[PDB]
DNA sequence: GACAAGTGCATTGAACCCTT
DNA sequence: CAAGGGTTCAATGCACTTGT
């Protein structure tokens, strides 16, 4: 039944769970790279792009507001742990 | 106003010999120039549009010769 | 192990430049 | 100006390494 799975943002294939959601890679390090810089991003269409794998490199800001409707957690991208002290 | 030939995506004109986007005239004039064979890992039947043009490279490179891409418009590095 | 978080870096493509 | 050659380089995403 389960043919491919898949991730929640764009329709790609998922390669895992990524910050609580099942997302591809491509989302996974959009979001991580989004979150680390606070980026802020801004639509230039009409502020309600639907993801997919063309329309994700289009719209950072509707696929970053995407990643986290899908349940994907900032607070868990680089959060204070003893491995960050590290880095 | 046109589309490319090979993806669908939004045409920025001619390139190469054929209506094409920035994607697919970048991925072709790279491809010439490097001079890369690609391999397919399916069939060499992939979909190629504008949504996932980027899965397979083979089938990119083969699906811009025979909509008309010609190797020979690529010139040398400058 | 197997997974998820973090990293390295080659590839992508929108936005330029150049010559006819 | 436009077209169709060129180039650029931040963003991207595949493959990897690290931590549990
Ligand atoms: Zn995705
Ligand atoms: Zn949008
Ligand atoms: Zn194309
Ligand atoms: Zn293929």
């Amino acid at each position: 039944r389960v043919q491919e799975e898949l991730c929640l943002v764009c329709g790609d294939r998922a390669s895992g769970y990524h910050y609580n959601a099942l997302t591809c890679e491509g989302c996974k390090g959009f979001f991580r790279r989004s979150v680390t810089k606070s980026a802020v991003y801004c639509c230039k269409f009409g502020r309600a792009c639907e993801m997919d794998m063309y329309m994700r490199r289009k719209c950072q800001e509707c696929r970053l507001k995407k990643c986290l409707a899908v349940g994907m957690r900032p607070e868990c991208v680089v959060p204070e742990n003893q491995c960050a002290m590290k880095r | 106003k046109h589309l490319c030939s090979i993806c669908g995506d939004r045409a920025s004109g001619k390139h190469y010999g054929v209506y094409s986007c920035e994607g697919c005239k970048g991925f072709f004039k790279r491809t010439v120039r490097k001079d890369l064979t690609y391999a397919c890992r399916e069939n060499r039947n992939c979909i190629i549009d504008k949504r996932q043009r980027n899965r397979c490279q083979y089938c990119r490179y083969q699906k811009c010769l025979t909509c008309g891409m010609k190797r020979e418009a690529v010139q040398e590095e400058r």
